[PDB]
C-alpha cells in the first residue's frame, strides 16, 4: 500500500543501445512518479520528476512516460558513463513514499585481456608476522576470470581472497584483486610465488611471479 | 548544498544521530527528507520536514524510533534513530526536495551518505602497507603501484591519492571479509614508468569509525 | 550609467520572482499535505490540481524565458549597448509582468485551497482579520497589475517609433517592484494560514 514493481531487474545493453525500463503501480497514482540514477558509491541523482519531466541539467537522452499505473523510463542511446542502477519512486502527499527495486545495468563491450601485476609482501608487514601477496588484474571484459595461486609451481593452494571492482564508467572494464595470505612462518619455507590468470581474452593462461626472501 | 557526518559503529540497543549541513543557512525555505539504503537491499524513505509550516513526517515503520530536528543556528539538520537492530545497518542520506516537482519528494540535492553499522564489536584501526613497483608492474611503459589497507572493522575506509591531486587511473577495490572478522581492501593506480624517480605518490587512508588517518608514501623496493 | 542600472535591477527582480516561486511551491506542498490528511478521513480538488499544474508549468516557462532574456541583455550591455539593449529591456519587463500574473493566479488558487481547509478544520477572530487582509491585497495586486499592463503597452508603442521611453521604462521598473512586494505580503499571509491550520489539526 501502494505496491511498486519495476521491470526488469537487470539488462545487458551495448553502448549506443536504447534501453527502456518499466514501473507498475498497484493502484492509480496519476503522474506521481520520479526516476533516479545511482552510480556505485555515489548518492542517487534525480533524472525525471512527475512522470515525464527532465530535471534541469540532465542530458537530453533521458526521458520518462506514463499516467495511471504504467510508466516507462528511456535512455535513447546508452553512453558508457550511464552505467548505474535505476530506480522509480512513487510519492503521495499524505505522505507515502515508495521506491522500486531497481534495474541494474551491465554494459556489453569488446573482449579485453587483463594486464596482470604481482606484489610481494612489504618489509613492514612481515615484521608483524604475516605475509600478503597481491595479484592484480586490470581493465578486463567480460568479468569472468580465474586466479590460480601456485606456490613452488607444485601445488595450487586454498587460502586466499578476491574481489571484483564495479564496471568502469569510462571504458566499461572490470578489475580483480586477489590476496594470498600465509604468515611469515609459511612464507619463508617456500621460494616461488606465482599467480596464474585464466581469462577468456588470453589464448593460454598467463603467469606472473617473483622470488624471495631471506632473513 | 549538503554535507553529512562521518560513518559510525553502534551497539545493538543504541541510538545513532546523523547530521546534515546546508550551505544556504535557512530551513524555512526548503523541504527535505531522510532516505536510507540498507544492502540488502533498496531505498527506504524514513521521514521528511517542512520547517516553515512546522511539519514533520515519519514513515510508519520507523514511527516511535525516528526523530528529525533542524538547528537554524548551525544550519544543520539531524535525524536520530533509536533501538538499533541488526536490520538498521545502512547508509543514511539527507536529501533536498526539488522546487520543480508538484510535491516535496523529488530529491534533487543529496548528501554523501553516512554508513552506520550495528555491531557490538569494537572498532579496529587499519594497517597500511605499500604495494611497491617492481620489475614487474609494467605494461609498458606504465607502472602499477598501490596501498594495501588491512585489518579494520567496520567499513568503510576512504582512499585518495596525493591529497586529491591524483585522480587519473585509480582502482579502489571492495573490501573482503576475513575469517578474523576484519576487512581488507586494496587501492592501486597506473602511472608512467618513466617518471618514477621524480614524482611522489602518497595514499591517504581515512577510517572515520576509529578516527584513523594514515598517509603512506609508495616507492620502489629497498635492500 | 542608467541602462546598466536597469539591467542589474531586472536581475534582482528576476531573483525575487525565483525565490517567491520557491516559497509559493512550498505553500502548494503544504496545502496538498493538509488536504490529503483531511481526505483520509473523512472532490473538485481535482480541478484545483489541474489548475495548479497549468500555472506552475507556465511560470516555469516564463522564468526560463526571463533567464534567457537576462543573459542576452547582460551580453548586449557588455558589447557596448542601447539599440537592441533597449528592446531587450522592454521585452524583459514583458516577461516579468507575465511571470507576476501567473504567480498571482497561483496565489489565488492557494488562498482558495486554504479556505477549503479552514471550513473543514474550524480562534475565529484572527481568521476574520486574515480574510480582510487577503481581500485587500488581492484587490491591491490587481490594480497594480493593471497599472503595469497599461505602462507596458505604452512603453511597447513608444519603442516602435523612436524615443520619454526611458522614463516609461523606469516607471515600469517601479510598477513591477511594487507588484512583487505586495505579492510577498500576500504570500506571507498564506504561509501564516497554512501554519495555523497545521497547528489546529493537532488540537
Amino acid at each position: 500500500d501502494i505496491q511498486m514493481t519495476q521491470s526488469p531487474s537487470s539488462l545487458s545493453p551495448s553502448v549506443g543501445d536504447r534501453v527502456t525500463i518499466t514501473c507498475q503501480a498497484s493502484q492509480d497514482i496519476r503522474n506521481h512518479l520520479n526516476w533516479y540514477q545511482q552510480k556505485p558509491g555515489k548518492a542517487p541523482k534525480l533524472l525525471i520528476y512527475d512522470a515525464s519531466n527532465l530535471a534541469t541539467g540532465v542530458p537530453s537522452r533521458f526521458s520518462g512516460s506514463g499516467s495511471g499505473t504504467d510508466f516507462t523510463f528511456t535512455i535513447s542511446s546508452l553512453q558508457p558513463e550511464d552505467l548505474a542502477t535505476y530506480y522509480c519512486q512513487h510519492y503521495d502527499d499524505l505522505p507515502r513514499i515508495t521506491f522500486g527495486q531497481g534495474t541494474r545495468l551491465e554494459i556489453k563491450r569488446t573482449v579485453a585481456a587483463p594486464s596482470v601485476f604481482i606484489f610481494p609482501p612489504s618489509d613492514e608487514q612481515l615484521k608483524s608476522g604475516t605475509a600478503s601477496v597481491v595479484c592484480l588484474l586490470n581493465n578486463f571484459y567480460p568479468r569472468e576470470a580465474k586466479v590460480q595461486w601456485k606456490v613452488d609451481n607444485a601445488l595450487q593452494s586454498g587460502n586466499s581472497q578476491e574481489s571484483v571492482t564495479e564496471q568502469d564508467s569510462k571504458d566499461s572494464t572490470y578489475s580483480l584483486s586477489s590476496t594470498l595470505t600465509l604468515s611469515k612462518a609459511d612464507y619463508e619455507k617456500h621460494k616461488v610465488y606465482a599467480c596464474e590468470v585464466t581469462h577468456q581474452g588470453l589464448s593460454s593462461p598467463v603467469t606472473k611471479s617473483f622470488n624471495r626472501g631471506g632473513c | 548544498q549538503l554535507v553529512e557526518s562521518g560513518a559510525e559503529v553502534k551497539k545493538p540497543g543504541s541510538s545513532v544521530k546523523v547530521s546534515c549541513k546546508t550551505s544556504g543557512g535557512t530551513f524555512n525555505r526548503l523541504a527535505m527528507s531522510w532516505v536510507r539504503q540498507a544492502p540488502g537491499q533498496g531505498l527506504e524513505w524514513m521521514g521528511g520536514i517542512m520547517p516553515i509550516f512546522d511539519i514533520t513526517n515519519y514513515a510508519q515503520k520507523f514511527q516511535g524510533r525516528v526523530t528529525i530536528i533542524t538547528d537554524e543556528s548551525t544550519s544543520t539538520a539531524y535525524m536520530e534513530l533509536r533501538s538499533l537492530t541488526s536490520e538498521d545497518s545502512a547508509v543514511y542520506y539527507c536529501a533536498r526536495a526539488s522546487y520543480s516537482s508538484s510535491s516535496p519528494y523529488a530529491f534533487d540535492i543529496w548528501g554523501q551518505g553516512t554508513m552506520v553499522t550495528v555491531s557490538s564489536a569494537s572498532t579496529k584501526g587499519p594497517s597500511v602497507f605499500p604495494l611497491a613497483p617492481s620489475s614487474k608492474s609494467t605494461s609498458g611503459g606504465t607502472a602499477a603501484l598501490g596501498c594495501l589497507v588491512k585489518d579494520y572493522f567496520p567499513e568503510p575506509v576512504t582512499v585518495s591519492w596525493n591529497s586529491g591531486a591524483l585522480t587519473s587511473g585509480v582502482h579502489t577495490f571492495p573490501a573482503v571479509l576475513q575469517s578474523s572478522g576484519l576487512y581488507s581492501l586494496s587501492s592501486v593506480v597506473t602511472v608512467p614508468s618513466s617518471s618514477l624517480g621524480t614524482q611522489t605518490y602518497i595514499c591517504n587512508v581515512n577510517h572515520k569509525p576509529s578516527n584513523t588517518k594514515v598517509d603512506k608514501k609508495v616507492e620502489p623496493k629497498s635492500c | 550609467q542608467l541602462l546598466s542600472g536597469i539591467v542589474q535591477q531586472q536581475n534582482n527582480l528576476l531573483r525575487a520572482i525565483e525565490a517567491q516561486q520557491h516559497l509559493l511551491q512550498l505553500t502548494v506542498w503544504g496545502i496538498k499535505q493538509l488536504q490529503a490528511r483531511i481526505l483520509a478521513g473523512g472532490t473538485t480538488w481535482m480541478e484545483w490540481d489541474r489548475e495548479i499544474n497549468n500555472y506552475t508549468s507556465l511560470i516555469h516557462s516564463l522564468i526560463e524565458e526571463s533567464q534567457n532574456q537576462q543573459e542576452k541583455n547582460e551580453q548586449e550591455l557588455l558589447e557596448g549597448s542601447g539599440g537592441q539593449l533597449l528592446s531587450g529591456i522592454v521585452q524583459q519587463q514583458n516577461n516579468l509582468l507575465r511571470a507576476i500574473e501567473a504567480q498571482q493566479h497561483l496565489l489565488q488558487l492557494t488562498v482558495w485551497g486554504i479556505k477549503q481547509l479552514q471550513a473543514r478544520i474550524l480562534g475565529h477572530t484572527t481568521w476574520m482579520e486574515w480574510d480582510r487582509e487577503i481581500n485587500n491585497y488581492t484587490s491591491l495586486i490587481h490594480s497594480l497589475i493593471e497599472e503595469s499592463q497599461n505602462q507596458q503597452e505604452k512603453n511597447e508603442q513608444e519603442l516602435l517609433e523612436g524615443s520619454q521611453l526611458l522614463s516609461g521604462i523606469v516607471q515600469q521598473q517601479n510598477n513591477l517592484l511594487r507588484a512583487i512586494e505586495a505579492q510577498q505580503h500576500l504570500l506571507q499571509l498564506t504561509v501564516w494560514g497554512i501554519k495555523q491550520l497545521q497547528a489546529r489539526i493537532l488540537a
